[PDB]
DNA sequence: ATCGATCGATC
DNA sequence: GATCGATCGATAAAGTTTTTTTT
């Protein structure tokens, strides 16, 4: 069964409100902070990717990876939303945190 | 051996001394000619290469090289005593073979055709330039006798030694500079065109090492095929699998030719013959001076369709041709003619078209969607891995009176007729588009096969309302053929029973035998058959050039003023200056079939009576009432 | 002899006392040679656990067995191994920590190196899995019904709707396409299509052909924006820009293509496939140089309805859903129609039952699949010619047939002109070519002109 | 701070500030030898020099 | 296989490495591991669970206890639990010799009101079925299911891995996001609902490949 | 700059 | 004729922002 309700929020002011948000989110335990930019959908989960002359195609990743069972802070909505946009629905569904290329098949845990 | 040195003696007597088809010394009068122009070539024909294989079928398929090495020594003196001193000149030539009764593909080739003859097509791809090759291996020691003659150097094998005949020690080999001519060298590589192949695969590749006389004849990107040698060069060394018992492949080359069409002959029409020495150029004048000539070859000019007639004289017109007449320090003058159909759907307009591809010397078929709107003219394709932004032409660079079919494609009509409509107007248009500023020079045709929205009349209105197609495109055109059939019978049937006759037109002595069942079956009414009426027009267009005169002139200035006049106040779609220049242009375009470099009183007026009526014929109802005028003109 | 894994260099034993191992010259006149090729394979579908980088190795073809292994298929092959190393040699100088194995293998009497033993598999024969009765072609040649034998003995799947049947299996043969001399090659087949109402009878021939057929493919024709039915080239990849591509036209060569579903597609292919239809070539310059592609087609088509409901007193070419010309260009189709009788379901009922019965083979063709398809193999070695002079007969027929399609001279644009003169002359050639007869007759031709008659009707309201 | 550091520091004694980054891991390093012959068991020692060495 | 959890009982080791590749010099090493045994974390059919069903085949609700049984904590809705264990009672492949090649699979679908367990039905059914799919939000796409060329790292070959609807020969098709789907894709699945095969027109090479399905789908409203 | 191979000289 | 020493020759390098059509 699911557990870690997800609140979400929406308006405009002018006071910049991630100084609103984020400031928790910055002192808050296992709470990792993201944009829109760098860490898109694609970039949310693990991939492979190029690494130094020693041992490559290691599996970096973005948040969700390594913030399991903590804060998702995130802002920017609009932004790389083509991978984004599925992403974000896969740890509301439950537990399908993956890596499906062509490389592996593995799935790990969601909880955040 | 010796025995070959009588081999010399043993075809000079069994060539040189008869050719075929009753005599005439066929093979003894191309000999002097191309002395003549000094260009170092020769053919055989097949026939005779037939009669000439009988004693060497086991030295033509058993040892293809060496024999043809004695063979080149013996036509020195087949025209040495004709043209005396002439090896004086460039002391040199080397033969070529004409055609072979093989059809082999690129994928057919194993073990048992090396070192022999071969023949393939395929088509260019990525192409180097032209190098000198040293050809003349002046050997070079340091101590002993530095020069050990000029050697004669193989392909990419690299053939020298450590030390011989001056000592045994490891004294390396150098250069010096004193008379070691060169030949050229250029190595297309080729690839494998996509036709007669089972589809859905890959293209194969092979290795072209062109020769002295045969460089460039070819340009990237057309069709090919060649006729050579195979030969191998086990190197040693691979990188691409591993080093491994394995060895390349070169296919060096004794002759080349362009595209061949209409691939069905038995003896004519796949050796590109066009050489109009003697039974031709003697014969070819009295067929000019003939009072029906032009009322003749319009007529015969496409055989297999019977229609109306207006057509037929407009596209026997485009290929023909005007002048790109050149002036001094000023603007220069359109050499070139481009008609335009129009054509209800099912009538025979799309055959016309491409029968005309056949006859013609060069051509592009670039029809319908998928057109570029870049690929036509030049295209700059990007580098590969150490190479710089290069320049590869695509359709229009190549064809210098191709043929398109710009019909209604119309989700691509806002992108490539803004590419083409400068072609005629800015002619020699170039581009530069993120490489080098230059401007390519391309005098090509443009004929066209216009389709409306539907029917033929899809509106009483003028062509504005018909086409989509809007004015000033349309303006670079010179005259618009259109069709007409609503309701007949015996107009109907002078279609019906001449169409039905058409389907019913389904060894040495057999194979001329069957030549002449080739003349019957083209001449039931005997309408000047195609073997020889295309054999003229390619030196009727690069041989003679017209001039006018100035007594015959301004019968035309009030036909250009009046018509002008007659359809601004009812204005269909106009005509301007360019109008009256292609008057004249057409109108030289006839006398040039008459070999004449005049132009009569005759041609004027045949040739203002095919454009005023076609013009006019387009307009409205009111059609019945400029044919009240259409008179006056004649 | 015997050149082994790198012995590019024999030197061993000369005759005299001369100078062992200090040259070689490869003749290329005696030494012999043999052919081969270095390919690639892979696993088969049907054992894969899961999508985990299914592995393979490489494989070489020795003796004739070259150009056998057509890629692309399942196989099988010999079965003798090797292991092949080659590191040292005379020319160019010779991750993890593969290859540890090799720091055993080093120091051999030459040079001392890391040479590694990698794999490999040598094949020497390859297969690819996947009289009286030529007495008996001569026998069944000497029937009488033939015509109506073949006919009722088509298709099990179907009932009845014997007009449509008889115009299938002359598409299931060819015509003629020898034409006229320097110039226009004609037509070389017939195209006809049947519309109607979805999920009825009409996908059951589509099932029907595609395995009775000579690699015949299918395409629904959807996909028309990559590639496919439309014809384009693809991407600059691995060494090159503008190559050739798939598509169910080009792999058609004397093929009977199939696509359906005409009125989902975009508004540019439709001149592309009528391109295709007038003759037989397509021709492409996108991007390179023009290609000269000659795909030898026959298609067949089964559009949709503008309503999925076909009405009656109204012709179609309201319900044609498409452009005037194409339908021009194409021959007569002979819909299928519909209606709701309290009989014809009932036997339709029975008709389906034994069929979804797993065995009720009680339903007899009087033929056997495979004898009708030699049987054909038989029937297209012929080239019979109108000899006869009812081409005088003939050109009546049309001359009152064409005052009978223009109500007026502003009636439409469907005037069936002289192009469907070939037709009406190429498909009455092709129903004496089932017969086995080699010459036109004028009673030969009385269903051929009904054909397009009682269709033009059908058009003609 | 590493901006200035590029002179006379040169084997020298210097605390530096930063960031660190790019952590590699923990790997074997050599410091002394022992080649055995199998016959008379007298293990050759010797240092070791930098990154790159050759056996006896 | 790769890509499982794994516990391995390794000895220790480390080898030298050269550091150009055409000398004997050698001097920071690498380490490995050898294993001696490693450990991750036809059925054979006996014949008292075929005793023990037939007790079961005996009691004439079988039906009724299938429809109990597929619900530990599902309201009780009995009209969709019909089909679901009878997709998952797939018929066979009553196949003819000549003619038809016919097979018994069918197709079941729903939509409708959102969030009903739409998604943990459809993970119920992955657990009763071992060898099966499981669909993505855009894991695969039209190009991105099968139709491989990529340049994998470690060859730079050719690959042609098989779509999820070849995957599933043996299985059952869970797929959803059919009011989402790209109609690019939306294109192929009527080939394996009418032929069962795959066309592939790729670069690479042609193959008219079959595909043993059977597919349900779970949509969207609006 | 270092290592390996070949050639020449001496025993 | 074989072995040892000296001299000469051959062997090690690296990539990933602009621009094209296309969907
Ligand atoms: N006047 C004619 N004489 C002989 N044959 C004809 C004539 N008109 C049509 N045909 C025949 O009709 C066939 C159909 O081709 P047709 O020329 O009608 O295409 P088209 O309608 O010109 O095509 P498009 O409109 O796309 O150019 C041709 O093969 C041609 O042989």
């Amino acid at each position: 069964i699911r557990g870690d309700i997800n609140v979400c929020l929406m308006g405009d002011p002018g006071v910049a409100k991630s100084q609103l948000l984020k400031a928790i989110c910055k002192i808050s335990p296992r709470g990792v902070y993201t944009t829109g930019k760098g860490s898109s959908g694609v970039g949310l989960t693990a991939a492979v990717m190029k690494d130094p002359v020693t041992d490559e195609m290691i599996l970096e990743g973005g948040a969700l990876v390594l913030a399991d069972n903590g804060i998702c802070c995130i802002d920017e909505f609009d932004k790389m939303d083509e991978s984004d946009r599925t992403a974000i629905h896969e740890v509301m569904e439950q537990q399908t945190i993956s890596i499906s290329k062509a490389g592996i098949n593995t799935t790990l845990n969601a909880r955040t | 051996p010796n025995v070959s040195r009588t081999i010399a003696r043993e075809l000079k007597s069994f060539l040189l001394e008869y050719t075929d088809e009753t005599g005439r010394s066929v093979y003894g009068a191309r000999i002097r000619t191309l002395g003549e122009m000094n260009s170092e070539s020769l053919e055989v024909n097949y026939r005779h290469l037939a009669e000439s294989k009988a004693i060497l079928a086991l030295f033509l398929a058993k040892c293809p090289e060496e024999m043809l090495k004695i063979f080149d020594l013996v036509a020195m003196e087949a025209t040495e005593l004709h043209y005396p001193d002439y090896a004086r000149i460039h002391s040199e030539i080397h033969v070529r073979i004409s055609d072979f009764p093989t059809i082999y593909s690129l994928r057919e080739l194993r073990e048992s055709n090396l070192s022999s003859l071969v023949r393939v097509t395929g088509v260019v791809t990525r192409r180097t330039g032209v190098f000198p090759q040293l050809k003349y291996v002046k050997f070079n020691c340091l101590k002993c006798g530095s020069i050990l003659g000029p050697f004669f150097q193989d392909s990419n094998e690299e053939i020298r030694i450590s030390f011989c005949t001056n000592c045994k020690s490891k004294g390396p080999f150098r250069v010096n500079g004193e008379k070691t001519v060169y030949r050229n060298y250029q190595r297309v590589t080729l690839q494998e065109a996509p036709g007669t192949v089972p589809p859905g695969r890959l293209p194969r590749h092979r290795e072209v090492i062109l020769l002295a006389d045969l460089v460039d004849v070819s340009k990237p990107g057309e069709e090919v095929e060649v006729t050579g040698i195979y030969k191998n060069n086990y190197d040693g060394n691979l990188n691409a699998k591993n080093g491994f018992p394995v060895f390349a492949t070169i296919i060096e080359a004794n002759s080349i030719k362009r595209r061949e069409g209409n691939t069905a002959n038995e003896g004519e029409e796949g050796l590109d013959v066009f050489s109009w020495t003697e039974e031709e150029e003697r014969e070819f004048r009295k067929i000019s001076r003939d009072r029906g000539i032009i009322d003749k070859i319009i007529s015969s000019m496409a055989p297999s369709i019977y229609g109306h007639r207006d057509i037929k004289t407009a596209v026997a017109c485009s290929l023909f041709g005007g002048v790109p007449k050149n002036v001094n320090g000023k603007h220069s003058i359109r050499g070139d003619i481009n008609v335009l159909l129009l054509g209800d759907p099912g009538t025979a307009k799309s055959q016309i078209l491409k029968y005309v591809e056949k006859t013609a010397h060069r051509a592009v078929f670039a029809t319908g969607q998928g057109a570029s709107a870049v690929g036509l003219t030049a295209s700059v394709r990007k580098d590969p891995i150490t190479k710089e932004w290069t320049l590869e032409g695509g359709a229009l660079v190549l064809a210098d009176k191709g043929v398109c079919l710009i019909d209604e494609f119309d989700k691509m009509n806002d992108q490539d007729r803004t590419s083409i409509h400068e072609a005629m107007e800015q002619q020699s248009i170039s581009i530069s588009k993120a490489g080098i500023v230059t401007t390519l020079q391309a005098r090509c045709s443009i004929i066209a096969a216009a389709n409306p929205n539907g029917g033929r009349y899809n509106s009483t209105l003028p062509l504005a309302q018909n086409v989509s197609l809007t004015e000033p495109i349309l303006s670079r055109f010179d005259i618009l053929c259109v069709v007409r059939d609503l309701v007949d019978e015996e107009a109907d049937e002078r279609l019906a029973t001449f169409v039905v006759d058409s389907h019913v037109r389904s060894q040495l002595n057999a194979r001329q035998r069957r030549l002449q069942r080739q003349r019957k079956k083209e001449e039931e009414i005997s309408p000047i058959p195609q073997e020889l009426l295309m054999k003229y027009i390619h030196y009727a267009r690069t041989k003679i050039y017209p001039k006018l005169h100035q007594m015959d002139m301004d019968k035309v200035s009030r036909v250009y003023a009046d018509l002008r006049r007659e359809s601004i106040s009812t204005g269909s779609f106009p005509i301007t200056v360019r109008h009256l220049e292609s008057i004249l242009r057409i109108a030289e375009s006839f006398a040039k079939m008459r070999l004449s470099e005049f132009v009569s009183s005759y041609d004027l007026d045949r040739a203002i009576k095919v454009v005023v009526d076609s013009f006019v014929d387009a307009q409205k109802v009111s059609v019945r009432r400029q044919l009240r005028r259409s008179f006056a003109i004649y | 002899v015997e050149q082994s894994f790198k012995y590019t260099e024999p030197t061993f034993c000369p005759n005299p006392s001369c100078e062992n191992r200090a040259f070689w010259t490869l003749n290329v006149t005696r030494s012999r040679f043999l052919d081969w090729q270095k390919v690639r394979i892979q696993e088969n579908a049907n054992e894969i656990p899961t999508g985990s980088m299914p592995r393979t190795l490489d494989v070489i073809l020795r003796g004739d067995s070259v150009e056998r292994a057509k890629p692309g298929d399942r196989c099988k092959f010999t079965g003798v191994e090797i292991v092949v190393p080659d590191v040292t040699q005379l020319g160019l100088p010779g991750k993890t920590t593969e290859g540890l194995n090799s720091g055993v293998t080093g120091l051999r009497s030459l040079g001392v190196r890391d040479l590694t033993y990698k794999i490999s598999f040598l094949a020497c024969h390859v297969i690819s899995i996947g009289s009286d009765e030529i007495n008996e072609l001569k026998e069944m040649v000497k029937d009488e019904h033939i015509y109506d034998k073949l006919v009722r003995s088509i298709a099990p799947a179907v009932f009845g709707h014997e007009a449509v049947k008889k115009g299938i299996l002359l598409q299931m043969l060819g015509g003629v396409h020898k034409s006229t001399v320097e110039g226009i090659k004609l037509r070389g087949d017939i195209n006809i299509c049947v519309v109607g109402d979805p999920s009825t009878s009409k996908s059951q021939f589509l099932k029907y052909v595609v395995g009775f057929a000579p690699r015949s493919v299918y395409t629904s024709g959807k996909a028309s924006s990559a590639a496919g039915l439309t014809a384009a080239v693809v991407r600059d990849e691995e060494g090159g820009d503008y190559t050739i591509e798939a598509g169910a036209l080009m792999l058609a060569d004397n093929g009977i293509c199939c696509i359906d579903e005409f009125d989902k597609m975009d508004i540019s292919d439709q001149v592309a496939i009528h391109e295709a239809m007038e003759q037989q070539t397509i021709s492409i310059a996108k991007a390179g140089i023009h290609a000269t592609l000659n795909a030898r087609t026959s298609i067949l088509a089964a559009a949709n309805p503008v309503g999925g409901r076909y009405n009656r007193k109204l012709s179609l070419r309201g319900n044609l859903n498409m452009t005037a010309p194409i339908m021009s260009r194409f021959d007569l189709f002979f819909v299928i129609l519909d209606d709701c009788n309290e009989k014809i379901d009932t036997e339709l009922a029975s008709h389906i039952v034994d069929l979804h019965m797993k065995r009720d083979e009680a339903i007899e063709p009087p033929f056997s699949a495979e004898q009708l398809r030699r049987y054909i193999k038989y029937a297209r070695t012929f080239k019979p010619i109108l000899t006869k002079e009812a081409r005088s007969y003939l050109v009546e027929k049309y001359k009152e047939l064409r005052k009978d399609d223009a109500q007026g001279f502003s009636r439409s644009s469907y005037r069936i002109t002289v192009r469907q003169l070939e037709s009406m002359i190429r498909l009455s050639e092709a129903i004496a070519r089932a017969n086995c007869v080699d010459e036109i007759t004028p009673s030969f031709i009385a269903e051929a002109y009904d054909l397009l008659r009682q269709s033009i009707i059908r058009v003609d309201v | 701070s590493v901006r200035q550091i590029k002179g006379d520091f040169l084997g020298q004694l210097i605390t530096v500030r930063g960031i660190i980054t790019r952590v590699s891991d923990v790997k074997p390093a050599v410091e002394v030898i022992a080649y055995t012959c199998d016959q008379c068991g007298y293990e050759v020692f010797q240092e070791v020099n930098s990154r790159t060495f050759t056996p006896l | 296989r790769a890509g499982d959890r794994i516990e391995v009982t390794g000895t220790f080791r480390s080898i030298p490495i050269r550091a150009n590749s055409r000398q004997r010099v050698l001097s920071l090493y690498k380490t490995y591991v050898d294993v001696v045994h490693v450990k991750k974390v036809v059925r054979q059919i006996t014949d008292q669970d075929l005793a023990k069903i037939r007790e079961v085949a005996a009691r004439e609700d079988l039906y009724s206890l299938l429809a109990r049984s597929i619900a530990p904590s599902i309201y009780e809705l009995e009209d969709v639990k019909k089909g679901i264990l009878l997709q998952l009672f797939g018929g066979t492949n009553k196949t003819f010799t000549k003619g038809g090649r016919y097979r018994g699979d069918i197709n079941i679908l729903l939509c409708g009101d959102p969030s009903t367990s739409k998604s943990q039905i459809l993970q119920y059914v992955h657990k009763i079925t071992p060898r099966g799919v499981y669909t993505s939000g855009k894991g695969s796409s039209a190009v991105g299911l099968t139709a491989y060329i990529t340049r994998d790292v470690d060859t730079k070959q050719l690959v042609l891995e098989s779509g999820a609807l070849v995957l599933s020969d043996g299985g059952v098709c869970c797929i959803d996001e059919f009011d989402k789907m790209s109609d690019s894709t939306r294109s192929v699945l009527h080939e394996v609902m009418e032929q069962q095969t795959i066309s592939i027109a790729k670069a690479g090479i042609i193959t008219t490949l079959n595909a043993r399905s059977s597919i349900l789908a779970s949509a969207n409203p609006i």
